[PDB]
């Protein structure tokens, strides 16, 4: 399931459209993105 | 950040006697250097991961941006 | 004049100490350009097993993608080669990882916080904060389930410090293994140190005995001079216990007494261990190498 | 059969075709091969002259010249200094068993 | 080329007249009997044997002439064209080994044929090459057979009647 992070009460609340861009268990508005399990690869050099 | 896996330029694996000085001072209780001879202190070519290391990823782990508080 | 027979009747090794690890024998009458060409090889021509290709399906903590791909591949592996086999970049993804080409790997890690009560023990405090080597898990890929049943993927010191979390965190990876030479990157390097040292000769002229044989002891490392008296004045005890400090040439009183030398033919191999193989079979893998690169080009033949 | 050819070539633009001088070009060597071949063939003594020179430490290449006085050429003579090298690593690893036994 | 294009293009022609074959080897083995006063001394001077380049892929045409087509030289008792258990067979040990810079397919073809024909002997200088032995691209030309057959399966129903194969 797509969420993201708080950046104020560390609290995962995902977001759909005709949403307001806050957070909803404080009060808060600049608000960041979480990852999910997405296979990356790399070279061990 | 962490302690790096092998010595530069020697090559042996250095990721092995980060945790004794504590109990060095706490449960040894020694000085500086009696505390820097015995268990495995062997060579000034890589002795410097002892001293010089740093180890500052535990700065970073308080900046959780993961946990509350 | 020199024959190969006559190579065999002055050759010698002697084995001084041979332990798992850290192996140092000597050797005599052999020229230079042989001798470092097994140091020569022993780094980078013996291969050895690596991780290569490291796949993160969730890295979450704050040690970044980039770097944590980098320590896995430094993991000294205890398994031993001629078990698995090359890689062949000539053909694409899915028939490049075999059954028998590839160690697979995994590591899941989630950190919890444990109640406990505190100035408190960060290991106590928090649940697998620490990921240790030990924690890389091997998983059997294809007919895996009895050929590394005796021996299982182990890394060769456990006590490697991968990672620290916090509760929140999680790296959940799958990195592949790889066998190749040492030559290409300096993960694949079977060896810690492989060194030879060339054995140091010390002649003295005159007779330096008396109060003057206490400051021809001091001068070098204990195990090299021994005084008796004027009977048996100084005599050396080891050219090998010493090393190259030349503290007895910057004197007075033995500033022509004694010369230094080395014995140009009498080499100290030391050959440390990186933790899959033993000193000595390593040695072995070296001096044959070296005929496997002798044999090839003579099974080569000259077009052009 | 299938031989791999790339890794001898004898440079035919140093050649003469008395066979006493040649010029051969090796891939995928290094110091390594090159002064340990190069003390073996300077034990024949009908080699004049034996040296290996990398041209340029970033291609992996190689080359070794010899020439010999005559009735012997200098593929008679690379052969023999890498019959003799087989050889060298042997003498090395049967005296080396022998001292592993008795500890 | 054009001698390359001539060397396989009497032994793989069905329709030729049976003294056709002959003017063109009897002028191939004029030339090269042209070819002895001048530039078989000029050999040993300070050069290389890239300098002959012509005459050898001559003689390897010539060498394909009687490869697939020998016993049209056949005469009555058995003899040769000019004896030619003299004309190869000097050149065959001529001051140029042309046995060991044709190719070494067709140079394979002539001692296992002349071995079970009796024209040369030369297996043993063949085998003769031991440690001796703008290359590549001359390679190219002396396995350049033009006529060889046609792998396309519906032109040599025309063909099979104007061509001679391997066999």
């Amino acid at each position: 399931t797509l969420k993201y992070i708080c950046a104020e009460c560390s609290s995962k609340l995902s977001l759909s459209r005709t949403d307001a861009v806050r957070c909803k268990d404080c009060g808060h508005r600049i608000l960041l993105k979480a990852r999910t399990k997405r296979l990356v690869q790399f070279e061990a050099r | 950040m962490i302690v790096p896996v092998r010595c530069f330029s020697c090559g042996k694996v250095v990721g092995d006697k980060w945790e004794s000085y504590l109990n060095l001072l706490q449960e040894d209780e020694l000085d500086e250097g009696t505390a820097l001879s015995r268990l495995g202190l062997k060579r000034y070519c890589c002795r410097r991961m002892i001293l010089t290391h740093v180890d500052l990823i535990e700065k970073f782990l308080r900046y959780n941006p993961l946990e509350k508080r | 004049e020199w024959n190969v027979e006559k190579f065999k009747k002055d050759f010698e090794v002697n084995i001084s100490s041979l332990d798992a690890r850290e192996a140092n024998f000597d050797l005599i009458n052999i020229d230079t350009s042989i001798a470092n060409a097994f140091r020569r090889i022993m780094i980078s021509e013996v291969p050895s097993v690596a991780a290569e290709y490291v796949y993160f399906f969730n890295n979450t903590s704050v040690i970044q993608d980039e770097v944590l791909a980098h320590r896995i591949g430094l993991v000294p592996l205890k398994v031993d080669p001629d078990m698995l086999t090359w890689v062949d970049s000539n053909l694409p993804d899915d028939e490049k990882f075999t059954d028998e080409n590839t160690i697979v790997l995994s590591l899941n890690v989630k950190c919890t916080r444990n109640p406990d009560a505190p100035s408190t023990d960060p290991k106590e405090l928090y649940n697998n904060a620490h990921v240790y080597a030990r924690d890389l898990k091997f998983e059997p890929q294809g007919r895996q389930s009895t050929t590394f049943a005796d021996c299982p993927v182990v890394p060769a010191d456990p006590d490697i410090l991968l990672a620290k979390l916090r509760p929140g965190q999680e790296i959940s990876l799958k990195a592949h293994c790889i066998l190749g030479i040492g030559g290409d990157h300096a993960k694949f390097s079977p060896v810690s140190t492989a060194s030879y040292r060339l054995l140091p000769q010390i002649n003295i002229l005159q007779p330096i005995k008396g109060e003057s044989a206490r400051r021809f002891q001091k001068c070098f490392p204990p195990g090299v001079i021994g005084i008796d008296e004027g009977s048996d004045e100084a005599y050396v005890k080891d050219a090998r216990k010493d090393t190259v400090s030349r503290e007895v040439l910057r004197y007075e009183e033995f500033a022509d007494k004694v010369k230094l030398g080395r014995v140009r033919n009498h080499f100290i191999f030391n050959v440390e261990s990186a933790g899959a193989m033993t000193p000595e079979e390593i040695f072995f893998k070296s001096v044959r190498i070296l005929k496997n690169k002798a044999e090839y080009l003579k099974n080569c033949p000259i077009t052009q | 059969e299938e031989p791999d050819r790339e890794k001898i070539k004898l440079l035919t633009q140093a050649t003469s075709e008395d066979g006493t001088s040649a010029s051969f070009q090796i891939v995928e060597e290094d110091h390594t091969l090159g002064n340990a071949l190069r003390y073996v063939i300077m034990k024949n003594p009908d080699v004049e002259f034996c040296g290996y020179s990398i041209p340029h430490p970033s291609e992996n290449l190689l080359n070794i010249r010899i020439q010999t006085y005559g009735e012997t050429t200098a593929v008679d003579a690379l052969q023999k200094g890498l019959k003799d090298l087989m050889d060298l690593c042997d003498v090395v690893e049967s005296k080396f068993t022998e001292k592993i036994k008795s500890m | 080329k054009s001698l390359q294009y001539l060397g396989s293009y009497i032994a793989r022609a069905k329709k030729l007249s049976r003294t056709q074959i002959i003017f063109v080897a009897s002028y191939l083995t004029s030339w090269l009997n042209r070819y002895v006063i001048e530039r078989e001394e000029e050999v040993d001077q300070r050069g290389g044997m890239e300098r002959f380049k012509h005459f050898y892929a001559a003689f390897q045409a010539l060498c394909y002439i009687f490869c697939f087509r020998h016993n049209i030289f056949r005469d009555t008792d058995g003899n040769w064209e000019c004896e030619l258990d003299k004309f190869f067979q000097r050149m065959v040990i001529s001051k140029f080994n042309p046995l060991k810079f044709c190719n070494e397919n067709v140079m394979l073809m002539f001692a296992r044929i002349a071995q079970q024909e009796s024209v040369a002997y030369c297996f043993s200088i063949i085998e003769n090459n031991n440690n001796e032995r703008t290359r590549q691209q001359f390679i190219d030309l002396q396995s350049y057979f033009p006529y060889d057959p046609l792998f396309l399966k519906n032109y040599k129903i025309l063909m099979k009647e104007y061509y001679i194969e391997w066999s």
